[PDB]
């Protein structure tokens, strides 16, 4: 999740 | 934004499509007009006028992706907002929208303050 939700703040979804 | 902005709903079951509709009608936006994939839609949006696209990731004939690819190519509609609509958060997937141009990213099925915040992140991104 950790990662996905990270990845998700930085691209701004 | 406008409260008339004119969306398109693209997804292959009439359902879903419905669910959104209703979501954004909830949400204030009544200008939604639907499709059943990415060649429906791309026909759908030679009407001109819409101003938004909320597409699901797997379709016939041509799936989200390819429908995000070819409107931002497209010299007309390249700037057009984009919020894709996947069934799981996936590394793979979400690099995938990343590099193809999506205005936003979600995870169905999702509430309507979760499809208000998602609007309203790509509102403030693009000043509308």
């Amino acid at each position: 999740q950790d990662q996905v939700d990270d990845l998700l703040d930085s691209l701004g979804f | 934004a406008d409260k008339e902005l004119k969306f398109l709903v693209v997804d292959d079951f009439s359902t879903m499509r419905r669910i959104v509709r209703n979501l954004l009608k909830e949400l204030g936006f009544n200008n939604v007009e639907e499709a059943e994939d990415g060649v429906d839609a791309l026909n759908k949006l030679q009407a001109g006028g819409f101003g938004f696209i909320i597409s699901d990731w797997n379709m016939p004939n041509m799936d989200g992706l390819e429908l995000l690819k070819t409107i931002r190519a497209d010299s007309a509609m390249s700037a057009l907002p984009v919020l894709m609509v996947t069934a799981e958060a996936k590394k793979e997937n979400i690099i995938a929208a990343a590099q193809a141009g999506a205005s936003g990213y979600v995870v169905k099925p999702f509430t309507a303050a979760t499809l208000e915040e998602k609007l309203n992140k790509i509102f403030e991104k693009l000043g509308m």
